[PDB]
């Protein structure tokens, strides 16, 4: 029992859902390094 | 009287240091004959053996 707030046709003033933080800044970001494969000509392509 | 170690190697005279070869290590090392084409700067330092 309890009709949804929509499809009932009257304006009202209800509740929402929130959070506390700035949320988008932590003082960081994903910090990844990439080690290069050594030289060319010896790299394997044939994995199908 | 007091020799620690003796040994045999390549004569540093017939194979002169000026032309063709060099011997500071045990290996007779020349410079550039077979250098790996596509590698880093620090490589090819062993291919000179």
């Amino acid at each position: 029992v309890g009709i949804p707030k929509l499809e009932v046709d009257h304006i009202s003033f209800s509740n929402v859902v929130s959070m506390m933080t700035a949320n988008i800044r932590t003082g960081d970001d994903m910090a990844v390094e990439r080690v290069n494969p050594d030289d060319v000509r010896a790299i394997n392509i044939r994995n199908a | 009287y007091g020799a620690a170690v003796v040994n045999i190697d390549l004569n540093r005279d017939f194979f002169d240091t000026a032309t063709g070869i060099d011997l500071t290590k045990g290996i007779p090392l020349v410079q550039d004959l077979l250098v790996p084409i596509g590698v880093t700067a620090g490589a090819e330092q062993s291919a000179e053996y």
